[PDB]
């Protein structure tokens, strides 16, 4: 009845509908089927403009690539969504939206009606909250367990780079993070940890730097390159050309008067440098052996760059505003606006300070700081993708990491969690469940679509899925009749199960909390829609 | 039946974007791929290589046999040739050295990668077997090195380095190219022996002036800069000697303007009449001061008014215009002097020496002459280069920049560390790793072992762009490496290596009195950038593409 | 988002077939379709009923009322509507009467279907309530037959069947049309003291020759057939030879050859002098005997040539050519003779009998008049029509043979009887549907009960058709038929109407009994299978 109410329209629904959201989630999901899992496929994307984006992250698959698919749509801004905030999980919920729609697509076609096949999902879903309590292992902060750290960090390493680039990079993140805890407990993960891309050398040969580093350097060369002890002053003001307020000018009688009049805008400038002159005569003391340097937001005067010269003070300007927060932390200073009233408590502190010039760029390194209360991590890499491709492998595992120290508990991996679900589901009773009759149906499509994600990891692996879990279920069998408790993972390497605890597999608690909340909404969503249409002024 | 399902649901995504996986032999094609590009670099390596012409779209021909140049250039599309491309580019940046090393090692690797992964090596265990040969390949190139550099500079000693490596680019006279390098790198060293002070050199301090006509054999080594500029004033040869103080002024000699709103106020007629004549007081006044101090030359960073060029033709100062920033940053390197803003008097202990300053003509145009003497040394010494092509004055600057780059090499490590040339080095490797691979048992030594192979191209390439059969030649040089090592020592065996034409027959008895090796510092970055070229390729299970 | 994902089915069939199914369009849709062509039928039921023009892409403009001609020279894409077409093509071929009934009764009964699927009744319990109400109709309709007849042989009991019939058609004309049928059903008809065992009845013994000109009342009746040609020879003896023995030959007059292609063989010249009396005298010996027998008439189908023209124009015997075949074996019935294809010599059981023929011009052009009076004549007449255009002759031929058929329809089976008509029928029925769904409980009640509303249509089409409002003559009928005098009962179409109760014994308006059965079987049918049929499938062009 659409084309009576639209000359040129199209529309799908009812069976016509079904197939949209069961085939595009089927597509989508096969592209990131060979990209779960530490053996998973390497994908590259080559736009027209000539860019090369080389990741195994399947967030950008979906931002570089655009989708036609409406259905599709509502998985890419869900699993984009996922990384956001948990940093993980782009990969998982398009296969847990995938598989549910197709577990579910089943009895569709026997006659079951979609939103009592829905509202199963719902009762399923609220049974692993109640089991995750209890699935969960507490971890105490207060041992300050380095070990413990280390083998949470490799579980995102390993999948998106090998084990050559996951020992260099596994005490690097371990040293970033251990900054990041402190007496307050408060983690913040965008000033303490960054990612620089600058390319030297080679990429396995990253190293970690205890300070602060910035993309400048000194641009006059009588500026010392490397200071003993230098006190960083923080400077947000900016001495040169202002806007002059619409540029009214001056006017000058006679020919003196000109060059009389053209000495007033080093006037300005040199106001404001006589009060850092000012601020040296206090740290005068064990001038060679120490040093004092400026480090400026904004861009400055190269008149002035000679002023600075001959004084032996490192002068940076256009660095980023970022970095301005953290020169308190690094050094250990306070930030001056004005510089009418200075004084040397709020200047700060460093051990060594050093440039390294490679090619046209130049570099200022600063560390060997007393109390460092942040630091850096410096991304070398060979080839432009090569750096995106360290980029997204660490600040994936930053936000692994992070999550871990926020609470106290912390979830196996090696597909412990969903193997454990379904057993729970399928032996559950269901009048302790709110679900019952045709309800009962929608529960077991929702347990079944967990088992896919250990069968996933095995299909890259070439093992067959199928035979590699029948070994998990019969352990799990005399496991509870032998009182004892042991979680059974996934090992790809000789194709037979494992224990996430003693190999180090673990996941994070934020993650799959919101995954499985996450894939359930857009599930439940695309099986309650009938038709699909499109209508719009053009 | 008439139509096929033409792939059903691939309207997930746009209909530009192609899948490339592993499967259905396209990472077949993908290593076919680079023998497409990696045949055209095989002909142009070694001394006997073929230069090759790439035009691009705005008509400029740029003839070189390098291949991190020729791949500027080219318009690349299989993505997995970036990766090759992009390898080469980083060698050149880096050691500036050993850049068709890589092209040609990371291109057979795929090529022997064909016949393991034809075998049903996973894409997992070929890269274990590459990463695990490499880390012991960078072992034994530290232990077959010989000799070293020792001092830093010698007449003799910098026809060991420079020579070997400008022989491959554009080689002709041998003696003729070393020279004029060798020269100037003397210059630019700070020497100060005995000192304990901490060598340093600059890779962009010597500069290859591009200038038409002559020959070869008529270049020279001049001290200081070159440029093409006409003196406004007068041409002066300065023949009355006892050098000269020069001064360099980065800003315009100008009246200072006002930045804002620079305007002429007069109110009455008397400040009129003063006015013509009161501009003419203030730069007499200012460049008294400079005149005084006894500066015959001035250098200017900008635009200079006629009012300031007037007096400046009065006291005999000349005037150079140096326009943009690295053109005026390297004078004041030459004369040890220091700019200031201000049109004031400089500092005397600011101010440069320049002995003789000539305008003669050479390409037909005139040049200012800055070159220095014995006494009171400069840097940053400049090479004039004649030639009758300017497509062979291209290369030979980059050919030259090689040898520079080569210069950089002797500060950072602990020396020179010379290894043999005529690809001796490769060769060597090829024994150590055959019985590297025996040592490790499993199913990791096909890797092991067909990583050596690829060391072959090197001798094969350098015999067949000489004019020789790979087949009666190659398994010659291995008569010297299947002796193995006698009950004596001190085997001189290890000097063999690859002949170009002449008499053929292995030859050139051993290289040590060839005096032509190879560099250290070289062969570890273009055995590791041109591995992880071919690794990352390797590695890559599925490829897409947008638009095309 | 911006493209559909175009269904996997796309690539399935092709992507001319297109389709409709179950909530996938169609419901009460396609029933909403035939609504502008049932509109189209509404206004042409009735004496007050409204033509329509219809031009081919030939060119040629037909203009009736009737239904079924109507729909056959349209050319319909929606293909539900040929079901409709087709069911009234059927009422045309076999009956002839009704075509207007079964394609307004079979449109209304998808009509109040609308209010049965709208409540989720299935279309499988539709059909249920259609058939079983279909089967109580037939047989309440022998009850109410008040015009059963033995006779179908006096004129005047043909009042109440051909006239009824023509007073629809061309309203403008009652004893004009009606004397013109009923005169030439009694010429066909032989007459005798009792004629049984059903006589023989064809549409092919009553025909109509249409002329243009004159006024339709100065048409008349002629027992013989008149034929547009030109005669040649000879002017007619009139009433000279009084009956003339007249000789129908099939094939044509002339030597006889054989069927291969022959020709001259000529040896001498001896044989050349007697070639031109030799095929002269040949010819004439078969000529010379039919004269003998005094045959007046030669009728040969086929062309004649002129060697045998020239001998029969001296003895003045008429040659007439009669190309048509079909034309060929109504004059052989008016005579009474039978066709020979041989020549030979006529023998007198096979010649028949002609009382004059004369040649004149009805509207200005020529032609033989076949008219025989104190003759005998089996099943053979004709209606020479006069009117001004040729489009207002086309159904007035068409309502000939309307009448005709109703003729045929009556005399076949044992008989179609009468029933009352101007919607005295239709609301009789209506209350006889209506208690039959309270006495058998069940949800076969929905359909029974929307199935008597749909009888609401054809009395009200008489008042909407005579600018009266249905809802006051048409309430106002329900109450007459209170309580024979009540089966009476009907609408009035006058300015006097506004009683809205006129006797109709006093004109005699009735139906006949067969009719009804055979429309109410095909309308009921062809609005079960558009319930019947889940999906369409199309296809390109
Ligand atoms: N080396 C490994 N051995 C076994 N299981 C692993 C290994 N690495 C990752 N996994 C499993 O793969 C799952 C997905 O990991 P990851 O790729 O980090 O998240 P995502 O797939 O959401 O990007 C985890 O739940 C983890 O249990
Ligand atoms: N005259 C010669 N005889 C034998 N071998 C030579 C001769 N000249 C050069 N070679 C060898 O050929 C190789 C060419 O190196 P090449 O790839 O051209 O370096 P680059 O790319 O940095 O110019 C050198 O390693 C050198 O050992
Ligand atoms: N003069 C009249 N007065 C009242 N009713 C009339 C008159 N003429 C015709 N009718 C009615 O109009 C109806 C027309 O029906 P018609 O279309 O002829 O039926 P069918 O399709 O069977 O030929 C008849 O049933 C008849 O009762
Ligand atoms: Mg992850
Ligand atoms: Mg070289
Ligand atoms: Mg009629």
């Amino acid at each position: 009845s659409l084309q009576l109410l639209n000359p040129k329209a199209e529309s799908l629904r009812r069976d016509a509908a079904l197939k949209v959201n069961v085939t595009s989630a089927e597509g989508l999901q096969s592209v990131l089927e060979t990209n779960l899992g530490p053996k998973g496929t390497l994908k590259m994307l080559v736009d027209g403009a000539g860019n090369i984006k080389l990741t195994k992250d399947g967030k950008v698959l979906l931002t570089e690539m655009q989708i036609q698919s409406p259905t599709a749509v509502l998985i890419a801004r869900a699993a984009a969504a996922q990384d956001e905030i948990t940093g993980d999980g782009t990969t998982t919920v398009v296969c847990l939206v995938g598989e549910l729609l197709r577990q579910a697509h089943r009895f569709i076609q026997e006659g079951v009606h979609p939103r009592i096949i829905t509202d199963g999902f719902e009762i399923a879903r609220k049974e692993s909250m109640k089991f995750l309590d209890e699935f969960k292992i507490s971890k105490t902060n207060l041992s300050n367990d380095r070990e413990f750290l280390l083998q949470v960090a490799r579980s995102s390493l390993l999948t998106k780079v090998d084990a050559d680039l996951t020992e260099v990079l596994t005490p690097i993140v371990t040293d970033a993070v251990l900054s990041v805890y402190d007496a307050q407990a408060d983690n913040l993960d965008l000033h303490m940890v960054e990612i620089m891309q600058m390319q030297h050398l080679s990429p396995k040969d990253t190293t970690f730097i205890k300070g602060l580093v910035l993309d400048h350097g000194g641009r006059h060369p009588d500026m010392p390159t490397r200071v003993k002890n230098a006190y960083v002053l923080i400077l947000n003001v900016s001495l040169e050309y202002e806007k002059t307020e619409v540029n009214s000018g001056f006017f000058y009688s006679s020919a003196d008067q000109r060059d009389k009049l053209a000495a007033s805008e080093r006037k300005f400038v040199d106001a404001k440098l006589k009060k850092i002159i000012d601020l040296k005569n206090e740290v005068c003391g064990m001038d060679p052996d120490k040093g004092f340097v400026i480090i400026n937001q904004k861009g400055i005067d190269p008149m002035s760059l000679d002023v600075f010269a001959k004084h032996n003070i490192l002068a940076l300007r256009r660095a980023k505003r970022r970095n301005m927060e953290r020169l308190q932390l690094v050094t250990g200073g306070e930030a001056q606006n004005s510089v009418e009233d200075l004084s040397p408590q709020i200047l700060g502190f460093s051990g060594l300070v050093y440039q390294e010039t490679i090619g046209e760029e130049k570099f200022t390194y600063v560390t060997e700081n007393t109390d460092p209360k942040s630091c850096t991590i410096l991304i070398k890499g060979s080839t432009h993708y090569a750096l995106a491709q360290t980029k997204d492998a660490v600040r994936d595992g930053l936000r692994a990491v992070a999550n871990v120290l926020k609470d106290k508990n912390i979830i196996p991996g090696a597909g412990a969690f969903y193997i454990a679900l379904s057993r729970y589901l399928r032996s559950a009773n269901m009048n302790k469940l709110g679900a019952k009759g045709k309800t009962k149906t929608g529960i077991e499509a929702f347990a079944e679509a967990l088992l896919v994600i250990p069968k996933t990891l095995v299909k890259n692996s070439g093992f067959d899925p199928l035979d590699v879990l029948a070994m998990v279920e019969d352990e799990l069998d005399d496991a509870q009749d032998s009182d004892e408790t042991r979680y059974v993972g996934v090992d790809l390497n000789i194709g037979d199960s494992c224990d996430p605890t003693i190999e180090g597999i673990w996941d994070s608690y934020r993650v799959l909390r919101n995954a499985i909340t996450g894939a359930t909404g857009i599930a439940s969503n695309l099986l309650l829609c009938d038709e699909l249409l499109r209508a719009g002024r053009s | 039946s008439l139509r096929l399902p033409q792939n059903p649901n691939a309207g997930l995504f746009k209909q530009g974007y192609n899948s490339y996986s592993n499967a259905d032999g396209q990472i077949i094609k993908s290593i076919a791929a680079i023998r497409e590009l990696h045949q055209m670099c095989l002909t142009s390596m070694g001394p006997c290589g073929r230069n090759k012409i790439i035009v691009n779209h705005l008509g400029k021909i740029i003839i070189t046999n390098d291949a991190a140049t020729m791949l500027r250039e080219l318009d690349i599309v299989h993505p997995a040739v970036k990766v090759l491309v992009m390898a080469t580019e980083q060698q050149k940046i880096d050691m500036g050295d050993g850049t068709n090393l890589v092209m040609i090692l990371a291109g057979e690797l795929l090529n022997v990668s064909e016949k393991l992964i034809s075998m049903g090596l996973s894409a997992v265990e070929i890269i274990q077997g590459y990463n695990m040969a490499r880390k012991f390949t960078l072992k034994e190139l530290d232990e077959m090195v010989v000799g070293e550099i020792t001092d830093k500079n010698d007449k003799n000693e910098l026809l060991k380095m420079i020579k070997p490596v400008i022989s491959s680019k554009k080689y002709g006279s041998e003696d003729i190219l070393s020279e004029l390098v060798s020269e100037a790198v003397s210059h630019v060293l700070p020497v100060a022996q005995q000192a304990g002070e901490i060598p340093y050199f600059n890779v962009d301090s010597i500069r290859v002036v591009k200038i038409m006509g002559g020959s070869l054999s008529n270049s020279t080594v001049i001290k200081g800069m070159v440029f093409n500029r006409e003196p406004e004033g007068h041409v002066k040869s300065l023949s009355e000697d006892k050098k000269h103080k020069v001064a360099v002024f980065t800003c315009p000699l100008d009246i200072a303007n006002t930045e804002t709103k620079g305007t002429v106020l007069l109110h009455n007629a008397q400040e009129m009449l003063d006015f013509s004549k009161g501009e003419e007081k203030q730069i007499d006044a200012m460049m008294k001061e400079i005149a005084d101090m006894g500066v015959e030359c001035i250098v200017a960073g900008a635009g200079v008014g006629e009012l300031a060029l007037h007096y400046l033709n009065r006291y005999g100062i000349l005037v150079l215009k140096v326009p943009s920033k690295f053109e005026l940053r390297r004078l004041c390197r030459v004369c040890g002097a220091t700019p200031l803003p201000r049109l004031g008097a400089p500092t005397p202990e600011e101010l440069g020496l320049v002995e003789t300053v000539k305008t003669m003509e050479i390409g037909g145009d005139r040049v200012t002459v800055f070159k220095q003497e014995q006494g009171e040394i400069s840097r940053t010494s400049t090479i004039i280069l004649r030639g009758a092509t300017q497509n062979n004055l291209d290369d030979i600057e980059r050919a030259i920049d090689d040898g520079v780059a080569a210069v950089k090499g002797l500060m950072k490590p602990s020396g020179g560390k010379l290894l043999p040339g005529a690809g001796a080095t490769e060769i060597e490797l090829i024994s150590r790793i055959t019985k590297y691979g025996e040592r490790t048992p499993g199913l990791l030594q096909l890797a092991i072992k067909q990583f050596a192979v690829a060391f072959e191209v090197v001798p094969r390439t350098l015999a067949e762009t000489a004019g020789l059969d790979v087949n009666e030649v190659l398994p010659n040089l291995y008569a010297a490496h299947n002796v193995t090592e006698p009950g004596a020592v001190k085997t001189d065996h290890l000097y063999k290596g690859v002949d170009i034409d002449g008499e053929s027959d292995e030859g050139v008895k051993d290289i040590r009195e060839e005096n032509i090796y190879d560099m250290l510092a070289t062969k570890k970055f273009a055995i590791n950038v041109a591995t992880e070229a071919a690794t990352t390729v390797l590695s890559i299970d599925q490829i897409i593409m947008a638009k095309k």
